């Protein structure tokens, strides 16, 4: 039993990073957009 | 509120990964708890592992290949000779030539 | 040492001396008289394992 | 070229008698024995004047190490057939062959062992954190040499005594080709 | 006989 | 909102299934093998550490925003929960219930268990707590 | 040596106390015991062991130590023995050790 | 089980003596006998194990070495034989060691 | 293993052998045949290159220090007196993670930073005996082992080094 192989940290770091750099919410679409930076009301 | 950690990035993470430190925990060892008992035999003569078998199987009349290793504690080479010649397989069992009697 | 390795043929059980005697019995080209068996085997007199033999 | 020559260190030869012998008996009869059959199948033995050691198994063979010259080791593979002879068990002795000499020596310098290894990296073999000591693996003859940084030299699977001194004086121009500072 | 292997809640 | 995610909403999310138990059966094969295992796995709290990354040699340093828009990187930090690891055993005697026992090991470390991004001026991030001129030093607009 | 002797008197103590049920089941007298404990009393002080308080193969006076063995090593010309629990007479001389390290050179 | 080395000792060769005299004169059983030594081998075991805590080195010249069926033998010659003090010179002395794990 | 090394992020054998678990003596006897078998292969048809040398102590030093969490400044130090620690012959023969421990344990004296040899050990694996031991020989060649730039600019003396 090694417990650095029996936790896999990239299982929360990849689905964290996944559903916010797209914006499928899963594993709902256009949850996460790119920030809009025309202008500051924007 | 959730605890945040002030110590140096670099020192936190130096338990993460591959880490030159090396696990010292003994849990669930499974592989080191068996692996540790290992014993070699060696194959005795004929004429005094044959006639053991004999009283184990007046014993019982149906013993294991297991219990039988234990119980002679040779290498199952020479005792599948012997074996084959006296029992028969369907768990061994005696030969109906000398159980018949 | 060899006359000492060779074991008595006084076995444990009457089985065991009937698997050496037919094993000894096989490798023979011709078939052997009682005789040849009891200098095999020192049971000169009637002895079950004969007797299970036949 | 170089000016030295290697000194030996070790010889592995092997010799037969084609019979049977009783471990046990041995063991109990013989002066020196040392029979543990769970943790070896052989008998070990040693003697003292030429100082080699000889494993007997059950089969008649014997393999005799130790020995510090081809001579020195008939003299200890005589001893160790007669001495299976005075036992009683029939021991009469036959082919003798060098299965390995080892041997040893200085070059008395320095080695970037680096510099070594970049060049003939088809035959060096250097892992600095598992083994201290260069591995290079000569193609003619079939010799295994072992270069350390203090500027010592082993070397080992040579069959024949040329071989030895033929292999470290084609190994000393790429040795010196290479030396520190 | 059993799976050897279970886990309870 | 974030913040009361990651302040509260973390650990207790880690507190619903904390425990995981493998029962091994006494498997009764012989005599001399009668006792059943159990092993518990447990996780304590949780602690988030400030924004960083780690390079490809292994060297990890504070990560701040300026840098990652740069540098393409993820602007994240490393959780970590304390572990603490329990084995019970107990001699099972054909046809009884058991009496689970501690048998003297009871290991309890951090584990690593992966990044999570930090939303920018939050509690978490390094901007919370930076004044206007500290902005202008780490370059980020007022 | 006060220890081999004190060591002595608890084995033959021992033995004689020890020995007693078998000898009831043999039906024998007692009075055996004390002609057993006897005999072997005298023979140990006629030994005057201790003080009382009574080629190349194999071919008392002789100086012998029965122990056991923890673990025998050796390197390339020398052999080192851990034994322990054992007694030795050198010199028609009798002494007892828990532990004892053998160190000699093969030549 | 326990190993009948013993018996090649001062107080088991005695033992010996004794039992054999008295076989010979007829007032103990010969299997008795062998009781008797199977039940020594048990106490001195004990009592050298638990009431004994001298320690004593040999140091000298390996004349001879055996080991078979686990009982080593060695021969050292002319070897110094230290107690707790005092050295002991030896021209010869042979040793005999059996298992030191009992063979159930 | 190998794939690090191309890489130029090489680990060490232990850190390797801590998620993967296999002894080292087939550890090593395999990288050397899979080094062979690249190599036959690259002249079918490269492979290594100054990286594929199996020392290269100069990329161990970053991760290490980060361990400890000293500063880039100690780092540059320690790099330096690792790569003048191959001029001297007592050292040079020694393991690189040695060299590199003790190069930085050096440095970790020169700068003045409260880490103890107790721990340094503790969380690099090496045994201070060894860290001390390998100390001894590097105390001597002292001078030889500082950055000329650094000592001249006054940042770092050759004072401040504990003399045994």
């Amino acid at each position: 039993f090694n417990m650095k192989l029996a936790i896999n940290a990239k299982t929360i770091t990849s689905g964290l990073k996944y559903a916010l750099a797209t914006g499928n919410w899963g594993e709902r679409a256009g949850v996460s957009q790119v920030l809009n930076r025309y202008t500051y009301s924007s | 509120r959730i605890t945040t950690l002030d110590e140096t990035v670099g020192v936190t993470m130096s338990h993460t990964g591959m880490s030159m430190r090396s696990d010292n925990s003994n849990f669930l060892k499974v592989g080191r708890e068996k692996a540790k008992s290992n014993i070699k035999s060696i194959r005795m003569p004929k004429k005094e592992i044959l006639d053991y078998l004999f009283k184990l199987f007046d014993e019982y009349d149906y013993w294991s290949l297991k219990g039988l290793k234990e119980r002679t504690r040779q290498p199952e080479a020479h005792l599948k000779e012997c074996l084959d010649k006296v029992a028969t397989l369907v768990k061994y069992t005696l030969r109906p030539e000398y159980k018949k009697l | 040492a060899l006359q000492a390795n060779q074991t008595d043929i006084s076995k444990s059980h009457d089985s065991s001396k009937l698997l050496w005697a037919t094993e000894y019995i096989q490798k023979k080209g011709k078939p052997v008289l009682v005789n040849e068996l009891l200098d095999y085997l020192s049971m000169k007199k009637d002895d079950k394992v004969i007797e299970l033999l036949k | 070229t170089s000016g030295i020559v290697p000194t030996l260190q070790n010889i592995v030869a092997t010799v037969t008698l084609g019979c049977r012998l009783d471990l046990k008996t041995v063991a109990l009869h013989a002066r020196n024995a040392e029979y543990n059959p769970k943790r070896f199948a052989a008998v070990i033995m040693r003697i003292r004047e030429p100082k080699t050691t000889a494993l007997i198994f059950a089969s008649g063979k014997m393999v005799v190490t130790g020995a510090k010259s081809e001579d020195d080791s008939k003299l200890a593979s005589r001893k160790y057939a007669r001495i299976i002879q005075k036992i009683g068990f029939a021991a009469k002795f036959t082919d003798f062959k060098i299965q390995n000499i080892v041997g040893s020596c200085d070059v008395k310098f320095p080695i970037r062992l680096e510099g070594l290894a970049f060049s003939h990296g088809t035959f060096s073999s250097y892992e600095p954190e598992l083994f201290p000591g260069l591995i290079y693996r000569m193609v003619k003859p079939k010799i295994v040499l072992l270069i350390f940084v203090s500027g010592k030299i082993v070397l080992t699977g040579a069959k024949q005594r040329e071989e030895i001194y033929q292999a470290f004086e084609a190994i000393y121009p790429v040795l010196s080709e290479f030396r520190k500072m | 006989l059993r799976r050897k292997t279970r886990q309870l809640k | 909102s974030f913040n009361q995610f990651v302040d509260y909403t973390l650990q207790d999310i880690i507190c619903e299934d904390s425990t995981l138990i493998l029962e091994q059966l006494a498997q009764h094969t012989t005599e001399s093998d009668n006792i059943s295992r159990k092993y518990e796995i447990s996780f304590g709290k949780i602690y988030v550490t400030k924004p960083m990354v780690n390079e490809s040699d292994g060297v990890t340093h504070a990560l701040y925003p300026q840098e990652a828009r740069l540098r393409n990187l993820t602007y994240s930090s490393g959780l970590f929960v304390d572990v603490k690891k329990r084995t019970y055993e107990a001699i099972d005697v054909p046809g009884r219930e058991l009496k689970y026992e501690l048998i003297a090991e009871e290991s309890e470390g951090k584990v690593f268990i992966g990044r999570l991004p930090i939303m920018l001026r939050s509690k978490n991030c390094y901007l919370s707590e930076a004044t206007e001129s500290d902005l202008y030093k780490l370059k980020e607009c007022p | 040596n006060a220890e081999a002797s004190r060591v002595y008197e608890i084995i033959v103590e021992s033995v004689v106390n020890e020995v007693r049920e078998d000898f009831e089941n043999a039906g024998i007298d007692e009075q055996t015991l004390q002609d057993l404990k006897n005999i072997w009393q005298k023979k140990l002080t006629e030994t005057k062991v201790t003080t009382f308080s009574w080629d190349y193969l194999i071919s008392p006076d002789e100086n012998l130590m029965l122990c056991l063995y923890d673990k025998v090593t050796r390197t390339k010309a020398r052999w080192k023995c851990s034994l322990k629990d054992g007694v030795v007479t050198i010199n028609r001389n009798d002494y007892t050790f828990q532990k004892a390290q053998v160190e000699a050179e093969w030549v | 089980g326990y190993y009948e080395l013993y018996r090649r000792s001062t107080i088991g060769n005695s033992l010996v003596d004794a039992l054999d005299t008295l076989i010979s004169d007829g007032r103990i059983e010969a299997s008795l006998a062998m009781r008797v030594l199977e039940t020594f081998d048990k106490v001195v075991a004990e009592t050298l194990k638990d009431n004994t805590q001298s320690k004593l080195t040999v140091k000298g010249n390996l004349d001879t070495y055996g080991f078979c069926d686990d009982v080593w033998t060695f021969i050292v010659k002319n070897c110094q034989v230290t107690v707790e003090q005092s050295v002991i010179s030896v021209d010869k002395l042979r040793i005999v060691a059996c298992n030191s794990k009992k063979s159930e | 293993l190998i794939g690090c090394r191309r890489a130029e992020v090489a680990r060490t054998f232990k850190e390797i052998q801590s998620l993967i678990h296999v002894k080292t003596k087939e550890f090593g006897k395999t990288l050397n045949i899979m080094k062979n078998i690249l190599r036959g292969k690259s002249e079918d048809g490269k492979i290594d290159t100054d990286n594929m040398s199996g020392a290269q102590n100069l990329t161990y030093i970053p991760r290490f220090c980060s361990h400890l969490g000293l500063p880039m400044q100690v780092t540059t130090s320690a790099e330096y007196t690792a790569k003048k620690c191959k001029e001297i012959k007592e050292i040079a023969g020694k393991s690189p993670i040695t060299i590199a421990v003790v190069s930085i344990y050096l440095n970790i004296l020169l700068f003045q930073i409260p880490i103890t040899a107790a721990k340094v050990g503790q969380t690099l694996q090496v045994t201070e005996g060894t860290i001390k031991s390998g100390y001894k020989i590097l105390y001597e060649h002292r001078d030889k082992l500082v950055d000329p730039q650094l000592i001249a600019n006054g940042v770092v003396s050759l004072d401040n080094l504990p003399g045994v």
